């Protein structure tokens, strides 16, 4: 397809509540124009509608925590989660205006409350 | 306040058809595009169409050209999508949203309705 | 000045501004 295809990563990852956290976005060609990237962050809760976090890139979305944070230009962007709080468990979508309309496959974030067990024997 | 109701979700035989509705309602309708997006489960985002109520012009993905159709009664401020020949793969939260341009010249999906599931079953 | 799509209108009016 001549869609622009975003691909995220990590597709699924688990920290704990103060923790920082990143989730990459890398597309097919550029998402740029006129000095501007056209991309944006949803947060996905579960049964729940995309939420609108971050536009052009950078900008915060009125209301959202000054915590979430995006950055990059071209190609590739970073979503960064400064000290994660209960409340930003959720599915995260990057998503692009350059070219009609595309997201890209998701991360899924969760929460960690426990260690992982060591399977030693 | 600014809400979309989306609705006619359920279960449909492969080859079925089924019409899904987006009422909109805080906002006059015709201003702004009006798209479909869906959700397959455990799965990404895509985008179906847009349509613009006021003067009906509509824009569907290649993907779903053959198949699916956008339309609007500008009277019940709802938007409409047709979806014919269902297949396995059409299985998805359908959702409709709308996009908003900000001062800064910025533009991107603010609502969106609750979605409604439709299940194409065996 | 024809688009006839959201993203043609979107990227019209940002260039301008």
């Amino acid at each position: 397809s001549g869609d622009i295809q975003l691909t995220q990563s990590p597709s699924s990852l688990s920290a704990s509540v103060g923790d920082r956290v990143t989730i990459t976005c890398r597309a097919s060609e550029s998402v740029d124009y006129y000095g501007s990237s056209l991309l944006q962050w949803y947060q996905q809760k579960p049964g729940k509608a995309p939420k609108l976090l971050i536009y052009a890139a950078s900008k915060l979305a009125s209301g959202v925590p000054s915590r979430f944070s995006g950055s990059g230009s071209g190609t590739d962007f970073t979503l960064t989660i400064s000290s994660l709080q209960p409340e930003d468990f959720a599915t995260y979508y990057c998503q692009q205006t350059r070219k009609a309309y595309t997201f890209g496959q998701g991360t899924k974030l969760e929460i960690k409350t426990g260690s992982e067990n060591l399977y030693f024997q | 306040e600014v809400q979309l109701v989306e609705s006619g979700g359920g279960l449909v035989q492969p080859g079925g058809s089924l019409r899904l509705s987006c009422a909109a309602s805080g906002f006059t309708f015709s201003s702004y595009w009006m798209h479909w997006v869906r959700q397959a489960p455990g799965k990404g985002l895509e985008w179906i169409g847009e349509i613009k109520p006021s003067n009906e012009l509509t824009n569907v993905h290649e993907k779903f050209k053959d198949r699916f159709t956008i339309s609007v009664d500008k009277a019940k401020n709802s938007a409409y999508l047709q979806m014919n020949s269902l297949r396995a793969e059409d299985t998805a939260v359908y959702y409709c949203t709308r996009t908003i341009t900000t001062t800064e010249g910025y533009w991107f999906f603010d609502v969106w309705g609750q979605g409604t599931l439709v299940t194409v079953s065996s | 000045g024809d688009c006839r799509s959201s993203t043609c209108e979107g990227l019209d009016l940002l260039r301008k501004i």
